[PDB]
């Protein structure tokens, strides 16, 4: 998911 | 309701590059294309240019006549009304060049003058010799 | 915040009661709204009592005892609102001591494939319930996807790693409950270019400033444009991604050539004006020599001799005038041309430079859904977005297993056991499993409910690692191989010293191609030890799985060398490489909204199974299979919470099942 996007 | 900045994205655009397989690149050839056929163009009417500018080299310079300051008067010598005469047929009713080729009548006295010596000059004889040419 | 933030903590809106709230208690939502606001009141005041002490088993006596009037007038409303908390895992969930002992003897038989976070979690709750619980699990260790290095005083996660914010994630309850180090995150990633130069502030702030307008871009494409089906294909992230860029650079070319045109209309305008003043200079070079002539013929002369003079004097002025105007008129379109041509629009949109430093961009997000953006699902890839938890991102510094294990103590768990057909009938079920290690020795297992928390990808597996009799149906099934099951792996690098900068937790690496964009793109600096830890995403990640280990290890030094100087990078003395798509007992990662799927294929997952009578004619049975996990959870998939979330739901609605629900009346 987009959550994970550093 | 609209494209970030910096973001183009039209309805017609998205059909445009989606229609096939290559219509993205294809799109993107025509336009480099293009760009070429317009970039060459250019530099033509550029080399263009730069040919008649040299023909223009030293301006008007060599065929510029002095300032004649003259002052303006109310008297009509018999040479004024012969360059007058002379005037209205190479003119016509153009009273500012009749005005400067007499040099000392103002652009209202000119137009008093067609006027007054209207039957003596046959004036009407005279603008309709010049409607001829 | 006070009551209100109990709800917001435990995901629930205030001021309004939910579906799942209309369903326990239809009296009240279709009753006076003075009612609803007394039962929201009493509801959020029982979860923060839970939640300011999680430690402890909170009871209904307990809850009753710190209520207010007209709150504590009504014991019964509080009896069914404390046991509905409870029943759905709201209050009394993870690891807490217990007031009142177990119950003597339980109720109902439960196997549960899979001791991961979801099983775990539904297991506890179960047993908490007086339930007989057995999990079966293929590993010889808990935790499936959230895996712990260990060794000697190297701590690192091949598996879940971040905890993303405690801004209503039931993992701040668990944290409060087991010894997790929590551990925050700083931003800053600077990254690196494949020479090892450091991208410079300029570029990275303005292609990461492009990469976001990018995405906002395909969100426009989707949603405003509706570009969502091309060629009867579900469009891709991907896909979008290039179509948006083509646009782009499209209007680049747009732009130039219409600049290019605002100078051809400008510089054949002046052609026009040179050829006027050419054939001007041509007649005043000719009415000169006229006059000249002219005034040859010395006074004293006739009035046509002294006319002619004067006229091709008049005349000349008068061309001299038309000239100098023209001259005039030049002067401001040679200016012009010099204003145009001194600022031309851009030349490119981005260069090679650039593509590259957005391709580590792309990376990210590739490892973000553990798939290539040629996969993700254009329209619904972020679906669970506004569900998305507040407040920094935090890892688990002393491992993130450290939870599971927790969770696995006091549960029955039979380790190196692989469930190989579920059966299913109106009487009840059967588990038919193996022992990993003599793969002849077979067990077999009675119970009422299974529930079945095999990652999505091994459900994926072709042919069956696990079968399903009676099959599964079509719905299911369907939903299965619709849906993305990604793919993401791990390099743990453990050095006897820290060369890297220290308050630095990460920092990115570019590659030179797009084909290799995932590939050893970001390295993390988290833990107390000395350990550098190397994502492999996108396309990269499936393709280095084939790749052996000393390779790996060995691209990781040359880039670590590039970086940080080719004699400050030692030899590593601990190394250990992650192949998730490979495990037998995983088949990838995570879940990934595919092209084609939805959120909705995570609900069909979530809904479990009813099989056929036995007899013809025969009362419709009890639902038997059941389904948790991370692929389970629409609103939180492929996370830990997510799981944790999903082990809660299904062990809610097997209680509910087996036990009856009490508080509905
Ligand atoms: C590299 C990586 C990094 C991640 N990072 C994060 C993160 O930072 N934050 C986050 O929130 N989430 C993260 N996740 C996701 C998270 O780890 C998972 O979503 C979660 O652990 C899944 O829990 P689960 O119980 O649904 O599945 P699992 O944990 O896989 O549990 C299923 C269990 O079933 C077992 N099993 C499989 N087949 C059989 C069989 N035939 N018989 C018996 N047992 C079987 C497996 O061994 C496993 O133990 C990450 C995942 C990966 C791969």
């Amino acid at each position: 998911p987009r959550s994970f996007l550093v | 309701r609209k494209p970030p900045k910096g973001m183009f994205l039209s309805q017609e655009d998205v059909e445009a590059v989606s229609a096939n397989a290559t219509a993205a690149t294809t799109v993107l050839r025509q336009l480099d294309m293009e760009l070429v056929s317009v970039k060459r163009q250019i530099q033509n009417i550029k080399q263009t240019n730069s040919a008649l500018k040299e023909k223009l080299d030293g301006g008007i310079e060599p065929y510029r006549l002095p300032e004649v300051i003259q002052k303006c008067n109310a008297r009509w010598t018999t040479e004024e009304q012969l360059l007058a005469v002379q005037a209205i047929r190479k003119y016509g009713r153009d009273f500012q060049a009749i005005s400067d080729v007499i040099g000392n009548k103002s652009v209202v006295q000119v137009k008093n003058f067609f006027v007054n010596y209207r039957r003596r000059f046959n004036i009407d004889e005279v603008l309709q010799e010049w409607e001829a040419e | 915040s006070g009551v209100e933030g109990a709800a917001f903590q435990s995901r629930l809106p205030h001021d309004r009661m939910t579906s799942q709230e209309a369903a326990c208690f239809p009296d009240i939502i279709s009753g006076p709204q003075q009612t609803q606001k007394v039962f929201l009141f009493i509801r959020n005041r029982t979860l923060q009592l839970w939640l300011d002490n999680p430690k402890i088993q909170l009871t209904f006596e307990a809850t009753l005892q710190q209520l207010e009037a007209p709150y504590n007038s009504d014991t019964v409303l509080v009896h069914r609102v404390h046991s509905y908390l409870e029943r759905h895992g709201l209050i009394n969930f993870g690891i807490y001591k217990r007031i009142k002992p177990l119950p003597t003897k339980k109720t109902g038989k439960v196997i549960i494939i899979g001791s991961g976070v979801s099983g775990l979690a539904a297991a506890r709750q179960l047993q908490s319930f007086g339930m007989d619980v057995t999990l079966l699990e293929a590993r010889d260790r808990v935790g499936g996807r959230v895996a712990t290095f260990r060794k000697g005083n190297y701590v690192a996660d091949l598996g879940a790693m971040v905890v993303t914010g405690l801004g209503g994630n039931p993992m701040a309850v668990v944290s409060k409950q087991v010894n997790m180090e929590l551990a925050k995150i700083k931003q800053k990633c600077p990254l690196y270019e494949a020479n090892g130069q450091a991208v410079p502030k300029e570029k990275d702030e303005m292609v990461e400033q492009e990469f976001n307008r990018l995405l906002e871009a395909t969100s426009y494409l989707s949603h405003q444009l509706d570009f969502n089906v091309l060629n009867n294909k579900p469009v891709s992230l991907g896909q979008a991604l290039e179509v948006v860029i083509q646009l782009q650079e499209k209007h680049v070319k747009d732009e130039q050539i219409e600049h290019w045109k605002k100078i051809v209309k400008t510089q054949e305008e002046l052609k026009e004006l040179l050829n006027k003043m050419v054939n001007l200079k041509e007649k005043i070079k000719e009415l000169h020599q006229q006059y000249k002539e002219a005034s040859e013929v010395k006074p004293p002369r006739d009035i046509t001799a002294e006319f002619l003079v004067k006229s091709k004097h008049r005349d000349l002025t008068a061309l001299c005038k038309e000239y100098d105007e023209l001259a005039e008129t030049q002067g401001k379109l040679e200016e012009k041309l010099q204003e145009l041509e001194a600022n031309p629009p851009s030349d490119v949109y981005l260069s090679s430079r650039d593509r590259q430093i957005l391709d580590w961009h792309f990376a990210n997000l590739e490892f973000a859904n553990a798939t290539p953006l040629s996969t993700l699902s254009l329209k619904h890839w972020d679906q669970d977005d506004d569900f998305e938890f507040t407040g920094s991102h935090l890892t688990v510094r002393n491992g993130y297993s450290c939870v599971p294990v927790a969770l696995a103590e006091g549960l029955d768990i039979k380790l190196n056991t692989a469930v190989r057909q579920v059966r299913y009938t109106a009487s009840g079920c059967e588990v038919i499993a193996v022992n990993t290690r003599s793969t002849s020795q077979t067990f077999i297992y009675k119970c009422d409910a299974v529930l079945c928390t095999l990652p999505l990808g091994v459900l994926k597996q072709q042919p069956p690692a696990v079968q399903f009799v009676p099959p599964l149906p079509e719905w299911k099934t369907s939903a299965v191989q619709r849906m993305g099951f990604g793919n993401l792996n791990k390099v743990v690098l453990c050095f006897d010293r820290v060369f890297w900068d220290p308050s630095v937790n990460l920092f990115g690496h570019v590659g030179s191609t797009t084909a290799s964009r995932g590939e050893l793109f970001l390295f993390w600096n988290l833990y107390k030890a000395p350990i550098l830890l190397a994502l492999v995403a996108g396309e990269a990640a499936g393709i280095m799985e084939n790749i052996s280990d000393d390779v790996i290890v060995g691209r990781c030094l040359a880039i670590l060398k590039g970086i940080f100087g080719s004699s400050a990078v030692p030899q590593p003395k601990e190394t250990v490489v992650s192949r998730w798509r490979a495990d037998p007992w995983a088949r990838g990662s995570y879940s990934y909204v595919a092209a084609g799927s939805s959120g909705n294929d995570y609900d069909l997952m979530a809904q479990p199974i009813t099989p056929g009578p036995s007899i013809p004619g025969a009362p419709q049975p009890i639902p038997r299979l059941f389904f948790a996990g991370e692929h389970t959870i629409r609103n939180y998939p492929a996370t830990v919470h997510g799981a944790l979330l999903s082990g809660l739901r299904e062990a809610g609605r097997i209680a509910d099942q087996f036990l009856g629900a009490m508080y509905t009346l």
